[PDB]
DNA sequence: ATCTCGATG
RNA sequence: AUCGAGAU
């Protein structure tokens, strides 16, 4: 189907499953010598810098949430709200 | 069932494991050998390569360096064979399968796996010798214990995979479980007895030892706090010390039952920001309790903060008792020549109880309880009568061991051992059983062939009179014999017939997770829950409060 | 003399029971530590072995050689083997010993300690003699045979210090004991109901005082006073044992303190 | 010369038997209190008395110091291990040549030993060293 | 027994009373009878209370006897797990067993119901009736060694 | 098998000082030495001593781990005073009161029989 | 299998003192106890060293070749 | 929004409970500043406590009862293991049936 | 371990001087942890251990044959005609330090075995090796450089974590791996690498 | 930079509660009868006993590592024996017309009642308590 | 090796009990743990 | 009812 | 691959 940018319910919160794995799938690009989009204060591990790419929500990833019917909403990281 | 939903798989090990309490509680002592074996594909990058070529330049057998390097062609560089081992330049967008090191995630496990406790992440740290070592206080989770208990290790070999252990999978993610929402890991043995003994009021530390022990915090804000006594000598008491490893900001009230703001029984407990106030710190303020400290200084600081915790209060406590010392003699089970009198004659005022009920039921004179046998109720009487005759033999002993008889010791703190086995070690053993009733007749209408027929007397039935300590006699054994074989074969009867359960209840159950949508259902969709739990709120994250508004007076709800 | 101080009661020819008074606790004790296992001595880290026909397994009988007291009275005076600049041993950090003995008689043909012989040219000094206290002359029984068994041995005595194994123990048993009667109150006694006929009586209260009871508790007291008794094994005689101990402690304080001239 | 019977479970139904000889039929007549506490003679009819208690015991349990003062199925773990203990299974052990044998250095006869390690050749076979042991917490390890 | 009620004042109070404990059972007859509180009257037999009281009822005895076995050894469960159960054993409008007679003939996807008692059995009668298996199952996923419907997989990774 | 050879515990590996000094951050006038090869023998002496001189605030050690021949010693001193000095004035002390016993018993032992 | 040299955890040589021991039982008569002291073990884990030490030794030597 | 009203109530009953006028003025003496953080804190530590879509709780609740399962053993009734085992098995064949009426 | 079915595996080992001693000199070989003594009721292993003392300091034959008149009194009556405390506890010096140790502990020998069952026996380890032919799964057992065998139990755990991605990993990449052709209409392994 | 209270007392019982390092003391006041006190007392250190005379002080001094002496060149507010220093946790109307104060000095407790204390035992940390002759 | 020749198996109401009638005969205490616990005794 | 070992056609 | 013996 689709979804607006509007009629979301859909926690606005993160989940720390979406978390783990944006972290990871960053955390892998890093590792790949792709591009970093921070300053590294001083960090060579590439999770601890996906972890300050994020905290800094200065990363490009788009969550896609599935409804069990068969429809999805779309949430940037930067929209989605880091608590835990 | 076996080939592919439970694989045999690569990058695994397996080793006999013992307890090492200089280790932070996330942490996995792994041995060298291991850690020279299993391995880690990293990819070279700007950020690693003067780290990373120092290992490939190692070599694969001093600990901290690699086997085979891979390139682009995706060739295989055998780094323990090859004429270029000495050599090779490492060339960005290549790969360096390397020594698990200092500081990686991997998932440490003990069979059976039962929760998701028996598999959790740890943080390595590799040291001589060939065992697993591992923290005290994550044993519970685990089901673990030093007899030679053995336990697996798999190592994430993904970026992706090694964040999903750190951030799911973490130890200090699962202190505080969601299964029965309290914390499932306290603290235990040695280091319990003393974060008690510690503690008392009597319990005085002067300035050597405390200087050492401050020290011994790896937090310590290096600032020796005043002591309580100042006058003739300048004292600090146990209560102070473990009083530094308490951070700040938390909070602790207990009262038990005779507690008071003053606790003349230094009961309960009182905690006002990372200070201990009164009270001694045992199980039910420091152990896997729910009111428990960890309970809170999870919630209240951190995972981290009390990760760390419980290694700080260990090794303070750990410290203190290494100095103070502790044992366990058989003068520990004696007890006083009066009462070994009271209780020998304790136990025989109950034989004439059943002597008489029993002499009172030949003459047809027993009333029959609505709705069982004479038989039955003459059962029921005696076996009540010497049940309560153990007991108060043992009440009687629990008197005598004083409070510095290391059994009784341990008992308080809550360390190891309950009242049966003090009435069991000291007093009377008891009546044996098999299948619920005293002992059957296997002969014909006696129980052995010392005995005449129809004989329905204590002795004769299976009671043991004796303890553990005097000695029991030739019949009393072989019947307490009878007892532990029922013990021993349920025992490894309940671990089949559980390890069924805890695989169908799984099966059904698997496939079921909240979605998106905070309802709860399976795969095809259909509805379970329509919130999960019914408040669509996680178990870890909840706590056993009062609702003030159910209880007392109309006036003193409106007063 | 000024501080720590000794007063020898009984001595022997491997006991010295003696009063040390007038030091810290802290001291007493770190003399024990190096005198059980710190100072040198020659025993044999190296069996090249020829022929062994016996009842015994060759590492078996090895070990056995290892912990075969040897003098040590010139050891000082020896190197380490890891020190001197000669490939493995020579005479100048190594001893070298041969064993051979060959079943002949029928009676059961015994091999002694005794029966090790000296080969390195020893340069005069005092070192790596098997040591016998025995009375009939025979020093430990290394191993028995038959008939007609072999052995044909090569030890190789080198320096060495408990803490690397323990054949390098020159010190067997260290009695200590401070404050006979509690009171400091170090330890708190486990009674059933005197504290006093239940615990004994050490020979160690005769050379103090009692605590007329009514006396409070000495609340600033500390401790002096610590009666020991090195029992030597033979290596090196009594004296010299808690000698070289207060020696080799104050050596290697010695390093700590010009380890920072050198820094 | 009849001192002596074999019986079997189907004869023992029709029996009365002493467990001491002693102690259980000599006339009918204090007690040291840290002794246990047996019975009494409430019989008369004994047609054969047990040789000595301590054979309702199998060879590995007789093994075993004190075990009357001891929860029984200890005892039983015991008699699985004592089966799992490294010492001399025979003197020639030199000259036999199986797969896997172990043997201890310095074989050690028990300090506290029961009456039937005589005929089960115990002392003279060892498994297990005499170690001075303390019970204390220590360094926690 | 002894039971827990309001005082008229406010305070909760010690009100002991007299039940009656049976051995053997027919709800069907008991409740109907004077001097009875058929508003109260309770059976162990869970399955005895549905067949009478609907599914409702049925489920909330299923899950009171299964804490009476976890309660009575001291051991506390955090509600849901247990009432998750419950709830599942009591959605398809009767009661499901736990065994491959409630639970494994109950519509899933065949790989699934493969993963457990009757293996070959159900891949013949999934092959004859013509299944179609979603993939949207745990086990199945696993089967065929992809990202599992699961904490990290149950979103997708976009751009 | 994984057995570290014993020799490691009294011998230094390579570019490993007996004596390496940091400053310990938390406190002022305060100083951590780390004793490479050396176990309570030492550093129980050493703290002692350290602590009769009476222009000394603090001090104390702890193995951080007994398979390691290793220990940390924490001195904190008065304004004025640095450690490294305290450190040696204490180390001397020593040396003497040693000196002094090696020679007391050495006396007391020679006018004995047997 | 033959005494053992030095005692495991005192340290004390006590090899040196097994044929003495076994003269002293065997020869003037005297209870094992005694014969311990008299060889100057004097502690008990040195003495549980010798009234132990089983010399099974004299059984394989009894072996031909 | 009437789940919403419905997930929430047991939780307010407390929240205003602890939460009266004279409660917060008189027994706890509060201050505007401190109170309206005491307000702001609890609505994060409430939000935090929700359940994070992922969570696969049919796991989770087998294994949490399938674990204290393997942990029981040793007033006549069927109870602890077997009783499980009849539970589960929804037992038509039971053991200890038993009527209790009021 | 001992004797009365109380087992242990070392924990570490100290150096003489670093053990607790006796005011005799003496130190312990062994030291076993008090905790494991209340809840499995061993109360012959510490008689064994008084008679033990007694019976090596007078050098006399421990008897503790079953059924006897032998008593923990009647040991300990001897135990102190020898010198030391009657339920063989002995005062012991903290040897790191020298310091007394606040209690007194007990000390004495107690019979204990070794068992089979060491640790570099047991101590496998594999990183990627050997396959089994059929199936393309590590083999059973470290005899062959084997596999750890990640089962359908500890699969149940890393759903419960939600680990997805290393469920895969674990299940794929590690052990059975393999790429296969697929038709697109007749949904089949039943196509043809003509690859190349 | 003062005192914050002053009293002789005199002791009633002296109560060794399963302990041989401590006593807890109720002892009452000379003077005011409205007034007594609770009182962990270290009576090995100082010992203390029947129908006794003490005094008391409570004090805000003469907050840093402590160090020690130097200082048998210095000020001591130490003309007192017994001496210890406490944070203090609950001010208790026994309502009235009278009040409480509850001093913890690391486990040795202490309770007070009267009712000048007012303006005179602040609500905090600081807690020195000297007990003299 | 002794109690390895004086066993006893048996294959398959009750009969890993100890019973009555073992006394004397059959060792109370001798016997493996779990698996086949109780039907395997020593003499 | 996760592990080690031996034996065997 | 069949098979028994063990660690938990
Ligand atoms: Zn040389
Ligand atoms: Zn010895
Ligand atoms: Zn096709």
């Amino acid at each position: 189907k689709a979804i607006p940018k509007d009629q979301r319910a859909t926690t606005p919160y993160m989940t720390k499953y979406e978390r783990a794995r944006i972290l990871g799938t960053r955390a892998l690009q890093i590792s790949m010598n792709a591009p970093v989009f921070v300053d590294l204060e001083g960090e060579t591990d590439p999770l601890r810098i996906a972890m300050k790419e994020l905290a800094e929500k200065k990363i490009p990833l788009v969550i896609r949430r599935y409804l069990p019917d068969g429809s999805f909403e779309d949430w940037s990281v930067e929209e989605l709200i880091v608590d835990l | 069932r076996g080939n592919l939903m439970g694989k045999r798989v690569d990058f695994s090990a397996r080793t006999v494991i013992s307890g090492d309490p200089n280790l932070e509680l996330d942490q996995v002592g792994v041995p060298k050998s291991i850690a020279k074996t299993l391995t880690y594909p990293e990819v070279v990058t700007p950020y690693n390569i003067d780290r990373l070529t120092q290992l490939v330049r190692n070599g694969p057998n001093e600990h901290p360096g690699a086997k085979y390097v891979i390139r682009d062609s995706g060739d295989r560089i055998d780094l323990r064979y090859s004429k270029r081992a000495g050599d090779i330049q490492l060339q960005y967008g290549w790969k360096v399968e390397r020594h698990i090191m200092d500081n990686d995630p991997v998932l440490f496990n003990r069979q059976p796996s039962l929760h998701k406790m028996s598999m959790m992440a740890h943080r390595v740290k590799v040291i001589p010798y060939s065992t697993f070592r591992l923290n005290l206080s994550v044993t519970s989770p685990y089901n673990a214990d030093f007899d030679g208990d053995e336990m697996n290790l798999h190592v994430p070999q993904s970026e992706e995979t090694r964040a999903e252990l750190s951030q799911l999978c973490a130890v200090p993610l699962q202190i505080v479980s969601p299964q029965s929402n309290k914390p499932c890991m306290g603290i235990v043995q040695d280091t319990l007895c003393g974060i008690r003994k510690l503690t008392l009021r009597d319990t005085f530390i002067e300035l050597d030892q405390v200087l050492n022990m401050l020290y011994w915090v790896p937090d310590w804000d290096g600032v020796i706090p005043t002591p309580a006594i100042i006058k003739p000598k300048p004292l600090w008491s146990g209560k102070q010390i473990l009083s530094v490893a308490i951070p700040n900001g938390i909070h602790l009230q207990r009262f038990d039952e005779g507690t008071t703001l003053l606790s003349p029984k230094d009961n309960g407990m009182l905690i006002i920001d990372g200070q201990i106030i009164f009270g001694v710190v045992e199980k039910k303020t420091v152990g896997s309790s729910n009111g428990g400290l960890i309970h809170v200084v999870t919630r209240e600081k951190g995972p981290q903060v009390c990760a760390k915790l419980f290694g700080n209060i260990q090794k303070v406590v750990n410290f203190w008792l290494l100095h103070n010392g502790f044992s366990t003699g058989i003068g520990d089970t004696i007890a006083d020549g009066p009462t070994m009198r009271e209780i020998t004659e304790t136990i025989a005022e109950a034989k004439k109880k059943v002597l008489d009920v029993t002499k009172e039921a030949q003459a047809n004179l027993l009333t029959a309880k609505h709705g069982m046998t004479l038989r039955e109720s003459f059962e029921d009487n005696v076996v009540r009568f010497l049940n309560e005759a153990r007991d108060k033999a043992g009440r009687l002993a629990e008197v005598n061991l004083k409070d510095l008889n290391n059994v009784k010791q341990m008992v308080m703190a809550g360390s190891k051992g309950s009242f049966i086995n003090i009435a069991q070690m000291s007093a009377c053993v008891g009546q044996q059983s098999v299948e619920g009733k005293r002992i059957a007749f296997g002969f014909v209408d006696r129980t052995l062939p010392h005995f005449s027929k129809d004989d329905y007397s204590p002795e004769s039935k299976g009671f043991v009179e004796n303890s553990y300590l005097r000695g029991l006699t030739p019949q009393e054994f072989f019947f307490h014999a009878m007892g532990g074989r029922e013990g021993l074969i349920d025992t490894a009867v309940k671990t089949a017939e559980t390890g069924y359960i805890q695989r169908r209840l799984v099966k059904a159950l698997e496939d079921i997770m909240v979605h998106y949508d905070n309802t709860t259902r399976n795969s095809l969709g259909n509805v379970i829950q329509f919130i999960y739990g019914e408040d669509g709120m996680d178990a870890a994250h909840i706590e056993k409060q009062s609702l003030d508004t159910i209880g007392g007076s109309d006036a003193a709800f409106e007063k | 003399e000024e501080g720590p101080q000794v007063k020898i009661r009984e001595a022997s020819k491997d006991n010295v029971d003696f009063i040390l008074s007038n030091v810290d606790l802290a001291m007493a004790n770190s003399l024990r530590r190096v005198m059980i296992a710190e100072i040198p001595t020659l025993a044999i880290d190296s069996v090249e072995v020829e022929t062994n026909t016996t009842v015994l397994a060759d590492e078996f009988i090895a070990h056995r050689l290892g912990l075969i007291p040897l003098q040590s009275m010139d050891i000082e005076q020896l190197e380490y083997s890891r020190d001197c600049f000669c490939e493995d041993h020579c005479d100048k950090c190594s001893v070298v010993l041969t064993l051979q003995a060959f079943g002949e008689s029928e009676s059961t043909t015994n091999v002694y300690s005794k029966d090790l012989v000296i080969v390195s040219n020893l340069m005069g000094r005092n070192i790596g003699h098997p040591i016998i206290q025995d009375k009939e002359g025979n020093g430990v029984l290394i191993c028995k045979l038959r008939k007609g068994q072999e052995l044909k041995l090569t030890c190789v005595a080198k320096k060495g210090i408990a803490k690397e194994h323990a054949k390098w123990g020159p010190a067997a048993a260290i009695e200590f004991e401070y404050d006979p009667w509690n009171k400091l109150k170090h330890t708190d006694y486990w009674y059933e109901q005197d504290s006093a006929k239940e615990w004994p009586q050490s020979k160690n209260c005769e050379y103090e005082d009692p605590p007329n009871e009514g006396d409070p508790f000495d609340y600033k007291a500390q401790a002096d006073t610590f009666y020991m008794n090195v029992e030597s094994v033979g290596s090196i005689p009594v004296d010299q044992v808690v000698v070289r101990g207060i020696d080799t402690l104050q050596k290697k304080v010695a390093s700590i303190l010009l380890a920072l001239t050198q820094m | 010369e009849g001192l002596v019977e074999y019986i079997d479970a189907e004869e023992e139904e029709s029996i009365l038997i002493a467990m001491q000889p002693e102690d259980l039929e000599p006339a009918e007549a204090d007690v040291d209190p840290a002794k246990r506490i047996r019975v009494s003679h409430h019989a008369t009819t004994f047609t054969h008395c047990e040789i000595h208690p301590s054979m309702i015991l199998g060879v590995a349990a007789s093994i075993i110091p004190f075990p009357d003062h001891n929860q029984s199925p200890r005892n039983t773990y015991q008699s699985a291990m004592g089966k799992q203990a490294m010492g001399v299974f025979l003197t020639n052990y030199n000259v036999r040549m199986d797969t896997m044998a172990n043997i201890l250095y310095y074989p050690q006869k028990p300090l506290g030993t029961t009456r039937a390690m005589e005929y089960l050749k115990f002392r003279e076979l060892p498994a297990g060293q005499n170690a001075i042991v303390a019970i204390a917490c220590y360094s926690g390890y | 027994y002894d039971r827990k009620v309001p005082s008229p004042t406010g305070e909760y109070v010690k009100e002991p009373e007299w039940v009656l404990e049976t051995d053997g059972v027919n709800l069907s007859e008991v409740m109907t009878v004077p001097g009875i509180d058929p508003t109260r009257i309770y059976t162990n037999s869970f399955i005895d209370i549905m067949e009478v009281l609907g599914i409702e009822a049925g489920r909330a005895a299923l899950y009171k006897e299964v804490y009476n076995v976890i309660a009575s050894d001291g051991s506390y469960v955090n509600y849901r797990h247990m009432a998750l159960l419950v709830d599942v054993m009591t959605t398809q409008g009767g009661l499901t067993s736990v065994t491959r007679h409630g639970f494994n003939r109950s519509n899933t996807g065949a790989l699934m119901r493969c993963s457990f008692e009757e293996t070959v059995e159900i891949l013949f009668e999934a092959g004859a009736s013509a299944e179609l298996d979603d993939c949207r199952g745990v086990s199945e996923n696993v089967i065929l060694g992809q990202m599992a419907p699961i904490g990290t997989g149950a979103f997708d990774v976009m751009i | 098998m994984n057995a570290p050879d014993r020799f490691e515990l009294f011998l230094l590996g390579e570019g490993e000082s007996k004596l390496k000094i940091d400053p310990d951050t938390k406190a002022p006038n305060a100083v951590v030495i780390t004793f490479e090869k050396e176990d309570h023998t030492l550093g129980n002496l050493i703290r002692a001593e350290l602590l009769n001189d009476r222009k000394v605030l603090f001090a104390a050690y702890k193995v951080e781990h007994p398979f390691f021949a290793r220990f940390k010693l924490r001195i904190q001193t008065t304004e004025g005073y640095d450690p490294k000095d305290a450190l040696k004035n204490a180390c001397n002390s020593i040396i003497n009161k040693l000196g002094a016993l090696k020679t007391n018993f050495e006396t007391e032992w020679n006018l004995q029989t047997l | 299998m033959i005494v053992p040299v030095r005692c495991f955890s005192c340290g004390k040589v006590v090899g040196d003192k097994w044929e003495s021991y076994l003269n002293l039982l065997q020869e003037d008569e005297l209870d094992e106890g005694t014969a311990l002291s008299r060889l100057g073990l004097k502690r008990y884990c040195c003495r549980r060293m010798i009234l132990t030490h089983v010399d099974l030794i004299e059984k394989f030597l009894r072996y031909n070749p | 929004q009437n789940a919403q009203r419905d997930a929430v109530t047991l939780f307010c009953c407390l929240l205003r409970s602890r939460l009266a006028t004279r409660r917060v003025l008189q027994e706890y003496r509060l201050t505007k500043q401190a109170f309206d953080w005491v307000l702001s804190n609890i609505e994060a530590q409430f939000l935090r406590s929700v359940v994070h879509p992922g969570e696969m709780v049919g796991v989770l609740a087998a294994q949490s009862i399938g674990e204290p399962a393997t942990q029981m053993t040793l007033k006549k009734v069927t109870s602890g293991v077997p009783r499980l085992k009849e539970i589960l098995n929804v037992a038509k064949n039971m053991k200890t049936p038993s009527l209790t009426v009021y | 371990a001992s004797r009365h079915g109380q087992k242990g595996t070392i924990g570490i080992t100290y150096r003489r001087e670093d053990m607790p001693f006796t005011a005799e000199g003496i130190v312990p070989d062994l030291i076993i942890n008090p905790h494991a003594i209340p809840s499995r009721m061993t109360v012959a292993h510490l008689i064994e251990c008084l008679l033990s003392k007694v019976a090596a300091l007078s050098g006399n034959e421990g008897d503790a044959s079953p059924f006897t008149d032998i008593t923990v009194e009647g040991i300990s009556k001897l135990l102190r005609e020898h010198g030391y405390q009657s339920r063989g506890f002995e005062v012991m010096y903290n040897g790191h330090t020298g310091k007394k140790l606040m209690a007194q502990i007990f000390f004495g020998p107690t019979y204990y075995q070794r068992l089979r069952h060491m640790v570099d026996d047991k101590i496998h380890a594999r990183a990627r090796g050997p396959m089994q032919v059929l199936t393309r799964q590590p083999v059973e057992g470290r005899s062959r450089d084997g596999g750890l065998r990640f089962g359908e139990m500890e699969r149940d755990c890393m759903i419960a974590h939600g680990a997805a991605s290393f469920l895969k990993e674990r299940l794929m990449e590690a052990s059975d791996a393999f790429r296969v052709h697929i038709c697109g209409i007749c949904g089949l392994m039943t196509v043809i690498a003509k690859l190349n | 930079s003062n005192t914050l209270f002053d009293d002789i007392f005199q002791v009633s019982e002296v109560d060794p509660g399963r302990y041989n390092k401590v006593c807890r003391i109720e002892a009452a006041s000379t003077t005011q009868d409205q007034c007594k006190l609770t009182l962990d007392i270290n009576v090995e250190l100082f010992p203390v006993a029947a129908q006794d005379s003490l005094t008391v002080t409570i004090a805000s001094s003469l907050t840093r590592s402590w160090r020690p002496p130097q200082a048998g060149d210095r000020s001591l507010a130490d003309d007192y024996d017994y001496v210890m220093y406490g944070t203090a946790y609950k001010f208790e109307e026994v309502s009235k017309d009278l009040i409480a104060v509850y001093y913890s000095f690391g486990g040795l407790l202490m309770r007070l009642e009267g009712n000048y204390r007012n303006l005179n035992n602040l609500k905090q940390e600081n807690a020195y308590l000297l007990i003299r002759r | 090796t002794l109690s390895h020749l004086r066993r006893t198996n048996t294959p398959i109401a009750k009969p890993r009990q100890l019973h009555n009638t073992h006394w004397g005969l059959v060792c109370p205490a001798e016997t493996p743990e779990g698996q086949a616990c109780g039907l395997v005794k020593n003499l």
